[PDB]
């Protein structure tokens, strides 16, 4: 049957889940001579097709229960006044065979009021569920799960104390549980030695696990297509062997995912960055700072406790493509937390359609996915849409800014949600910002230096094949004030002439066999097979610098702007 | 330039990911009225054989007119549906 | 059973429910041969899983009335047509076992209709339900309580005169009564000598008393799941001795806090300031000023009365930023042992920018139940900065918030408890009419804190760190010649995390000697820094930085010299 080996992702609350149910589960005797509330209810919420159901089954396999499953619209589907008896008869026949789980598929379909609330049998229907719910007479061991998209979409009701008191957030799969995911549905279709399942997980951002199956059937559709038709041999059972004398080559992975249209790319991604200090090559101050601020509360809570003091849960970066968000990817990685990033484009949607609850739901996610780095990338985006040199005749507040100074205020509870802010012109961003239980440890990221610039090179083009000829810490040093956008333009323009002159060639060279059939074909392999000195010359030769010397001198003022007097330099205590 | 922008990632994209560069898919005509930006961004999709959607700048004042912006994501998810396609905002500046 | 023990959070509601029903209860007979009536119904109306079921059934407990629970749905779940008969069953039985209590838990959802009202036969049973409520003979002693998350959620009509005609707000627990919820919820686990449930208690802030409980629930879960497990000798019934040899400890209930997620953090607080007049180190004319425009009224109203006088029940305070003004609000609201509400400057841009001042209405409503409170409005000057301030809009200094807020300024004063206490950094751009006779008309002035001061603000931020005796904190006081408190504090931080960074490095560095360098006998030295030092301070104060300008000060001094009381009568003496 299905397991936990079934149950991909490694998505990690799984884990949660077991946690939560094996005792109950396992060991149902135990709680008969202990007082203790076991989990009546369980919420496990979520984009559609990430497993919820497969879970739920998966736990009551490997825990023993009986698994009941009351689908959503199969009782909806029935005749009113009869669905009731449906659901009760599901509850009685769950208690029948202790211990037992209830799986409410599609849940917000029995209750779907949001206090809306529409109509007159479906408000029966969701009293005698809430009835059957709060009924529980706390004997035997039924568990009540239950599905929905989302945590609002259900009656809040269902929401409260001793209905589905706990909620679990199963979540996109990501890079390393999409691979397992297409690990497991890749499994009995003999895949081809060529394709890894590597590069096609990476490439599959976006998808679920319904639509990683999906991926794979197609590219199977495909291999079928491609072979075995041609010789149109078949009868009433293919044959084994010839069928498995097929392999799933990594075209075929290609064109599925070129024809996948994952079902939820919008939806936001909580995943553990892959970024690592490596990326970045310097900011060792700021390194410090942000190791210092983030990751010794939580190393060594017991000494930040000894000496009285909370660290501060808010940082703000401000600098000139200097790799603000890198470096907030890079603390998250080294504190192996969740990375939530916020980008401007988001807030300025907030703010044009006047719906600044969205900060309330994007503060309750990172809460949900803690540790969490709550970042809120270009943070001055409504500053400047308001205007900035004269701007609106209010002053800086704006309502999502008041939004999110509210949730911050009213955040510090979780006690793991950090606060990173990142501006480029920290000159108009509102001052309540950085108030002290807000984002006020404020850091400057200034442009990379010529060891950041040699490490910031060697980062953007470590894919790219690089001769050993071209001298990277000689261009690094030539960039005299080469921003971390600049370097990356300048190493994809070398990249695109390569790649434009390695096509060039070879298209000419192609013709030069069919203009002058050989006798003997004899390839001399790729022209240019590796990026030269000439390629990056010539890139080098359209380099330029993004980020001009008023702006940095901005950004100078703005630090000594926050000048730690010139008076006490000197402080000696009298002795 | 058009054509290495557009066409080189499709017809070659072997090489693309053999030097680890993804290419860039936007692409911005500036220049003097009738000159020819629409003409050329018709073409381009004409030699790489793929469908072309054009959104027009009034279209662009009446989502801005009417502060209905939910019509981009329909916009860009018709775009998606017909691949591959040339998504060409012509006059994008009229907002401003 | 339960009882009054049972029942947790020291909330002082339960005595007031208490004080409303024993008679009417515990001495039924004595209303029979005296002209008076009790209370028909009693509303309990709080954040969900603050234990109002609890507290009905343990007052029908402790005074022996037959208590009757009418759930919501289990009604509302039933047929349509044969609910009602429910309903109309549920009185009669509680009728006949008179004096008895009918509890209707989750009355917003018999009768939920605010004049909205969908449906056809919810009307009906909330229209049989009124019958039924107003059908009350006045004979035998049935009281009807019910359960609400809020009081405008369920039919105004059954809010109503004889239906139920006066309310009790069960409110979120507080530190005190957290501490209690979780005394109450862990006797019978055995709890480890290490842990206090002090601690706990105080991190504990947002929780509701089912909040508090599943966080006890999940730290028991956690000892049971790291011992035991290991072992892994289970039976049908686990021996009673082999689990009572765990005990949990601080950790697991750290990492259970950790696993909170309190059902209602975002609710407002009622809550009596633990804030002293010991954290502010002077303000002793302000003191004295405060205590007489809040504290005089309450404990000498008899002498108001005698020469009828009418005290002012407003004061706005006005100075720079970080000098004390909320503290200051604390501790005069704590020396008068009455619950504090602070509504900040978040709270008032945000119902300006959502054009929603019905907020105001609520909250002074809420004020007004939770009576001796201090209302405070701190930094009431927030939509005036975000309209401008030296240009701002094209309109004057009245605005939506600032309106309504004068309006339940003026309905108010009639409660004679709420008190409204104003803090504002730019006295300047603050709406004229706030300080009109009525309204905030004690204009106090909070200076930048004294030497003395300064040595106190540095005592209060440095009591809880281990501080060393050898850095004199007079000193470095009487050295900080204009730091504000927020500074003072800024300082105080600063020196006590290079403390932590450095002992967290060295003890980091002994650690690689001992793997580097295994030593024969293990003989640990303790602590490298076990308290701030001298050197920590003089760091910290390295980057000590003033926030406070000296320009923004005079403009403050200008205010208050504009509030100059004349120039001629400094002499005035009576004809004698
Ligand atoms: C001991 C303590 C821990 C804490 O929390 C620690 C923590 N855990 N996970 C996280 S989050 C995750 C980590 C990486 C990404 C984010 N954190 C955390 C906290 C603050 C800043 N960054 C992280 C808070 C406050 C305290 C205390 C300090 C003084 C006193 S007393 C009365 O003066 O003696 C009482 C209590
Ligand atoms: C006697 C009186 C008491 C009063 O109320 C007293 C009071 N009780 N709780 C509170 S509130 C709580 C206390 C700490 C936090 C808040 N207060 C109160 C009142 C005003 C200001 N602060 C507190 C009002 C007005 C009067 C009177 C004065 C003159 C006349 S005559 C016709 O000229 O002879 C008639 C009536
Ligand atoms: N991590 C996974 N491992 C194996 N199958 C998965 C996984 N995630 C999703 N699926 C697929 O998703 C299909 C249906 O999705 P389901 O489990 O019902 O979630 P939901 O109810 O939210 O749509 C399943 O048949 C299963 O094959
Ligand atoms: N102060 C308290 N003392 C003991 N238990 C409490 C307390 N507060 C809440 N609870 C818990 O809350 C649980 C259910 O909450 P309940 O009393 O029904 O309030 P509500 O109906 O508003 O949700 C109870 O089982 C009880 O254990």
């Amino acid at each position: 049957e299905v397991g936990y080996d079934d149950i991909g992702g490694c998505r990690k609350q799984l884990a949660q889940i077991k946690e939560m149910v094996e005792l109950p589960l396992r060991h149902p005797a135990l709680f008969k001579a202990i007082g203790v509330k076991p989990p009546r209810g369980i919420l496990l919420y979520g984009p559609p097709g990430t497993g919820k159901t497969l879970i739920a089954r998966a736990v009551a396999n490997e825990t023993g229960a009986f698994f009941f499953l009351i689908n959503g619209p199969e009782i909806m589907s029935k005749l009113a006044g009869e669905s009731e008896s449906n659901l009760r008869k599901a509850f009685e026949e769950a208690e029948k065979n202790a211990p037992a789980i209830i799986f409410i598929d599609e849940l917000d379909a029995i209750a779907p009021k949001r206090e809306k609330t529409h109509g007159e049998v479906e408000r029966r229907i969701v009293s005698q569920l809430l009835t059957l719910m709060d009924g529980l007479k706390q004997r035997a061991h039924v568990i009540v799960m239950a599905a929905t998209n989302r945590p609002n979409s259900i009656d809040p009701a269902l929401r409260r104390f001793g209905r589905f008191d706990r909620e679990v957030d199963i979540g996109i799969p990501d890079a390393t549980g999409r691979l397992e995911i297409l690990q497991i549905h890749t499994k009995n279709m003999k895949l081809a030695d060529d394709v890894d399942l590597e590069q096609v997980a990476n490439e599959t951002h976006g998808h679920v696990g319904a639509d990683l199956a999906a991926l794979c059937s197609e590219a199977a559709l495909q291999a079928i297509r491609k072979k075995m038709d041609l010789i149109d041999l078949e009868d009433e059972t293919i044959d084994a062997e010839v069928m498995n004398s097929l392999a799933v080559t990594m075209d075929d992975f290609r064109w599925a995912l070129s024809q996948s249209n994952p079902s939820a790319l919008r939806e936001t991604v909580v995943e553990v960055p892959q970024v690592t200090w490596e990326d970045i090559g310097g900011l060792e101050d700021v390194k410090r700072e942000l190791q210092e601020l983030v990751q010794y509360p939580v190393e060594h809570p017991d000494k930040f406790l000894k000496f009285g003091m909370t660290p501060s849960k808010g940082v703000l970066f401000y600098g000139p493509g200097c790799g603000k968000t890198l470096l907030a990817k890079a603390i998250a990685n080294e504190c192996q937390a969740n990375f939530i990033s916020i980008k401007g484009p988001e807030l300025l949607t907030m703010w044009f359609g006047e719906s600044e609850a969205n900060v309330r739901e994007i503060f309750d996610k990172a809460r949900q996915a803690a540790p969490c780095v709550l970042f809120f990338d270009e943070l001055d985006s409504i500053a400047k849409a308001r205007g900035g040199n004269i701007g609106d005749g209010g002053g800086a507040a704006d309502r999502v800014i008041n939004q999110i100074l509210t949730e911050m205020d009213g955040m510090s509870t979780k006690k793991n949600v950090f606060i990173i802010g990142a501006t480029n012109r920290p000159d108009i961003i509102d001052p309540a910002i950085l108030r002290p239980g807000r984002l006020d440890q404020l850091i400057y990221i200034p442009l990379p230096d010529e060891k950041s610039r040699v490490a910031i090179l060697k980062a953007n083009l470590r894919k790219s094949p690089v001769a050993k000829d071209v001298d990277l810490e000689f261009l690094a040093k030539m960039t005299n004030g080469f921003s971390g956008a600049d370097l990356t333009e300048i190493c994809q323009r070398a990249c695109k002439l390569a790649i434009r002159e390695s096509i060039e060639s070879e298209i000419r060279r192609e013709r030069e066999r069919q203009t002058n059939p050989s006798a003997m074909e004899v390839e001399e392999d790729d022209p240019v097979p590796e990026i030269r000195r000439d390629h990056f010359e010539e890139a080098m030769r359209f380099a330029r610098r993004s980020v001009s010397d008023n702006d940095i001198r901005k950004y100078e003022m703005f630090a000594q702007t926050l000048q730690q007097s010139r008076g006490f330099g000197s402080f000696r205590f009298p002795s | 330039e058009l054509q290495e922008l557009v066409q080189y990632p499709v017809e070659h994209p072997d090489k693309f990911l053999k030097f680890g560069m993804t290419p860039s898919k936007g692409v911005l005509f500036y220049g003097p009225p009738g000159c020819g930006k629409t003409l050329l961004a018709k073409a381009i999709a004409n030699e790489c054989q793929a469908n072309f959607i054009s959104i027009k700048g009034p279209e662009l004042l009446t989502m801005w007119f009417g502060e209905s912006e939910a019509n981009v994501r329909e916009i860009f998810d018709k775009a998606r549906q017909a691949a591959p396609c040339v998504l060409f905002f012509d006059e994008l500046d009229s907002i401003a």
